[PDB]
Parts: structure tokens; sequence; C-alpha cells
RNA sequence: UCCAGUAGGAACACUAUACUACUGGAUAAUCAAAGACAAAUCUGCCCGAAGGGCUUGAGAACAUCGAAACACGAUGCAGAGGUGGCAGCCUCCGGUGGGUUAAAACCCAACGUUCUCAACAAUAGUGA
């Protein structure tokens, strides 16, 4: 019925001067009608390409566009820092539209572990009805990770949310927030509180626990 | 240059509920280029959701939309409107209109886009945060390094500021995205990390404003 | 209407004449620009008694353009050879993107109006 933009990869770290490619495959054929656009932050998306080849008026002529059949990529010669954003294929040939997921260019630095912290709820929070535990990874490079609960080694599941930072303007790491959260009865019967981190920069997964009390 | 979109109309309502967002444009006839409604829900890619044409005036939207939104302009005001009617949490999300381009100029992309307004859909009520600490235990140390910092929990809207001491601490200061939680309220933390030495004679206090609440607290961490 | 340059001139080829198109001009019709059927006769299946359209004209789709994805209007101006049809492959031409650059010289990539109908495919000369 409708059709697909499957953009690809989500994510991808270059360093400044890296050629960058990103490709985008339409679930059937699109003729030329696709436009790519630039986004940063919580900001209006800007055009780059369109027509599938065409340099928009104004741009960079490092960013370029090209079609091989059914597939549409991206490429930017020369990576500069302003151009770590995300980027978007769009098509445009029948309705309705649809755009690609999405591909994150983030700044490339070398692996760095994550220290891992453990906060067991605050005696205030306590009296007050619920209980939250958080478990923070700090400061880690790339960002792929995996946080996983366990309460007396049970593994926890669609009980506990994470957020993580944008690249650290400093080093160019990420931290992230794990938060467990539990009713101050189901908190208040189990002992042993953990959660296991893994994460390509640590050769075996790191688990840091407590004890209620 | 001259050629400008603004957006306007968003803000916040009961699912169900309805609401109308406006783009008034300048710089230009809208009636010969084509409009288009594109919405980003937090931390989601663009997602184009309906387009208006011009001339014959036809109207095409998308299927997660289709039925409960209307697009349309008046040529008078210059301006397009999205009815969004069965306003459902689904929808919360920042929209954007933008317009097509000219066939010879810059095919069919989008070249101009509006700032774009917030649309929230929320039964939720405005609530100020509870703040609690999260004390630097032994269980939050390494190295000669421990971190510490408090939870911001169960408070709407955003958004939320957090300084440490004044804001005469930032280095090393982690304040993550919040998290919209099922309870239906937001919540956040902002983490630092300090000399394991200082714990004893330096003072730690996070100071958190949210002008929506006209609330502001500051509780002062502290090893447990 | 005419002149010139060029490309065509349409059942196998070639030339001449008619006739066609683009470009510039006006009987001193300039100087120009432009100029794709070069090579090669490929692969699989199906059909005919015999396979070979740089021709027009009309209807559909589709495309380009008109501030224009549909609707409304105008236009079909670039695709070519490999002999009917379908599918594939090789080459040429074209603009486009990338590479290498003094340079689209050369390299890579995808991409380029089809179908249906009718009429016309000449007169002549020379030849497979
Ligand atoms: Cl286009
Ligand atoms: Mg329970
Ligand atoms: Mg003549
Ligand atoms: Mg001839
Ligand atoms: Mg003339
Ligand atoms: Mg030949
Ligand atoms: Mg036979
Ligand atoms: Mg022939
Ligand atoms: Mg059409
Ligand atoms: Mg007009
Ligand atoms: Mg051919
Ligand atoms: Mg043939
Ligand atoms: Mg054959
Ligand atoms: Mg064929
Ligand atoms: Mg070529
Ligand atoms: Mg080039
Ligand atoms: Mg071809
Ligand atoms: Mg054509």
């Amino acid at each position: 019925s409708d059709i697909q933009m499957t953009q690809s990869p989500s994510s991808l770290s270059a360093s400044v001067g890296d050629r960058v490619t990103i490709t985008c495959r339409a679930s059937q054929s699109v003729s030329s009608a696709v436009a790519w656009y630039q986004q940063k932050p919580g900001k209006a998306p800007k055009l780059l390409i369109y027509s599938a080849s065409s340099l928009y008026s104004g741009v960079p002529s490092r960013f370029s566009g090209s079609r091989s059949g059914t597939d549409f990529t991206l490429t930017i010669s020369s990576l500069q820092p302003e151009d770590f954003a995300t980027y978007y294929c769009q098509q445009s040939y029948s309705f309705p539209s649809t755009f690609g997921q999405g591909t994150k260019v983030e700044i490339k630095r070398t692996v760095a572990a994550p220290s891992v912290f453990i906060f067991p709820p605050s005696d205030e929070q306590l009296k007050s009805g619920t209980a939250s535990v958080v478990c923070l990874l700090n400061n880690f490079y790339p960002r792929e990770a995996k946080v996983q609960w366990k309460v007396d080694n049970a593994l926890q599941s669609g009980n506990s949310q994470e957020s993580v930072t944008e690249q650290d303007s400093k080093d160019s790491t990420y931290s992230l927030s794990s938060t467990l959260t539990l009713s101050k009865a189901d908190y208040e019967k189990h002992k042993v509180y953990a959660c296991e981190v893994t994460h390509q920069g640590l050769s075996s997964p790191v688990t840091k626990s407590f004890n209620r009390g | 240059s001259e050629v400008q979109l603004v957006e306007s109309g968003g803000g916040l309502v009961q699912p169900g509920g309805s609401l109308r967002l406006s783009c008034a444009a300048s710089g230009f006839y809208i009636s010969y280029s084509s409009i288009h409604w594109v919405r980003q829900a937090p931390g989601k890619g663009l997602e184009w959701v309906a387009s208006i044409s011009p001339y014959s005036g036809s109207t095409y939207y998308a299927d997660s939309v289709k039925g409960r939104f209307t697009i349309s302009a008046d040529t008078s005001k210059n301006t397009a409107y999205l009815q969004m009617n069965s306003l459902r949490a689904e929808d919360t999300a920042v929209y954007y209109c933008a317009r097509q381009g000219y066939r010879r100029r810059s095919g069919r992309g989008f070249d101009y886009w509006g700032q774009g307004t917030l649309v929230t859909v929320s039964s939720a009520s405005t609530k100020g945060p509870s703040v609690f600490p999260l004390a630097p235990s032994s269980k939050s140390t390494s190295g000669g390094t421990a971190a510490l910092g408090c939870l911001v929990k169960d408070y709407f809207p955003e958004p939320v500021t957090v300084s440490w001491n004044s804001g005469a601490l930032t280095s090393g200061v982690h304040t993550f995205p919040a998290v919209l939680q099922s309870s239906g309220l937001y919540s956040l933390s902002s983490v630092v990390t300090v000399p394991s030495s200082s714990l004893g004679t330096q003072t730690y206090i996070c100071n958190v404003n949210h002008k929506p609440s006209n609330t502001k607290v500051d509780k002062k961490v502290e090893p447990k």
C-alpha cells in the first residue's frame, strides 16, 4: 500500500574530515521524488537535497545525493563540525508521504567504560508511598549499553525507565540513568537490589547493588 | 529571506479534546504553494501528517491521523490551519508547517519550515515537583570520586531547571532529559561527581526551578 | 515565401528530386551555433505465411511545463543499434550524481515515453 523509506544506520559516529554516507531504501519505485533534511536538537529541519540528487541552493557543496534504482544515499565529502546533527530522507512520489527513521551523526572518540553508581530510595520518598531506585552509568562511550534490574535475583521488567545525555561538549561521552520504581510494599519485601551493566568498555558485565538498610 | 512561517495555537488539551493550529505565512502567496504539516514526537523522528494542494485545494492525510484532522487555508488571511479533533496522548508532539518549494527551484522538497508549536495532550494537572536527594553512599563511589544528585519526581508540565549551589558548581554536572512516567507526570534527576575527600567539608544543594507551578525547591544532598 | 548550415528523405542499401526538423538569417540572406543508427549483430522463452518505420495524424497511459504530485491547461521537444513479441545483456548518445582533474579526457552509478489505430513509406536511377 503505502511506500516505505528505510533509512540506515540509525546512528553513526565519525570524525571531522571523514566522508560520511547515509542510505535510504524505498519499499518500491519512487522515481526521484526524494529529499534529504538536516535537523538539530529542537530546531526546524533544513532542506539539503531535492529531486534525489540536486543540491538545494545555499547548501555547501560537500553535501550530495545520488540515486541507484530505489536506493538513495546522501554523502558528505568532508564532515565539518556543524554537520553533527540528524538526517532524514523523505519521499514525495506518492501520498501519503513518509520520512526515513533518521540518522544521527555523532562525534567519534576512543572507547570509555561507564562508571556505575547506585542510589537507594531516600527515607523521605519512602514516607511518601513510592520507591525509586536509581542506577547511574556515567561518562562512557560509545552509546550502546545495557542495564538490567534484578531484585532478589529476579529479572525486573517493564517497571523501570532510563534517560540519556547528549554527547558531552567536553569529552564527547554519554551518561545514562536507569530508574526502577516499586511500591513501598514491593520494596520493603525484597532485600538485595542490583543493576547489571553491559558495555563494550567492560570485559564482563558490572553488577552494582545494595541491601535495604 | 522574506519568506517566513510562524505557527501558533498549540497548548495543553485533554484526550478526545480538540485544538486548532494555524500557520501564518508571509513573504509569498500561500495559494501557489503546497502546504504540509509535519510532527515530531518527543525523541522520535519526523512524521508527515497532512498537506493541501495549490489550485485544486485537494487534501491529503496520514493513516495515523486521517479522519480526525483537517487541513485548510484562508487565502484572505494567507494562513493555513490544522483542525485536530479527538486528540490522544499518542498525538503529543511538536507541529511544524512547511511549504513545498517551486517545482523549478527545489523540486518537491520542503524548502521553508516553521519554528513549530508544541501540542501537549494530557489529562493531568499542573503539579510542583518532589525533590529527593540521591545520597552519595559507598555504593555510589569510585576511586577518589563519588557521585551524588537529587531525584526530581512527579511534576507537570515541563520544563524544570536545576543547578548546584546557586550555579557555582557546574563541572561534572549531568542533568538528564525529563521522562514521562506512566502516572502521567514527569521525572528526571540531576547528578554530579566530586572528590570523595570534599564530602565532609563541602556542601551540596540542588536548586530546582519549576515556573509552571511557581514552585522553587532546594534540597541539600548529603551522605546518609 | 526565400536563402544557408545541419540532420532526416521514412518495406535492403546508396544518390538525386520532392518533402521534414532545428539554427541563423532576407535575395549582398553573413559570421555562427549545433550535429547520437559509431562498434557490434549478444542471451532465454513465445509467436508468424513472410519479422528490419530518425515519417506523419488522432485516442489511453505516463512524463515535462504552466507558481501546478491530484483536479484544469499546454507540450511530447532524446533516446539509439543489436530485425516480431516478452524478458535480459552489451554498446552508443544524453543530461544528472560521485571519483580523478587543466578537462564529463578518462572511471563509477542509476536514470531517458510507451501502448492502440489509420495513413503514408514517393518518382526515378544504381545496387544486396
Ligand atoms: Cl522531486
Ligand atoms: Mg507487586
Ligand atoms: Mg532549406
Ligand atoms: Mg539521407
Ligand atoms: Mg526560422
Ligand atoms: Mg553501423
Ligand atoms: Mg515460424
Ligand atoms: Mg531500423
Ligand atoms: Mg500526469
Ligand atoms: Mg498565474
Ligand atoms: Mg534497444
Ligand atoms: Mg525492432
Ligand atoms: Mg529475437
Ligand atoms: Mg527488447
Ligand atoms: Mg555516460
Ligand atoms: Mg564531475
Ligand atoms: Mg536504458
Ligand atoms: Mg522524454
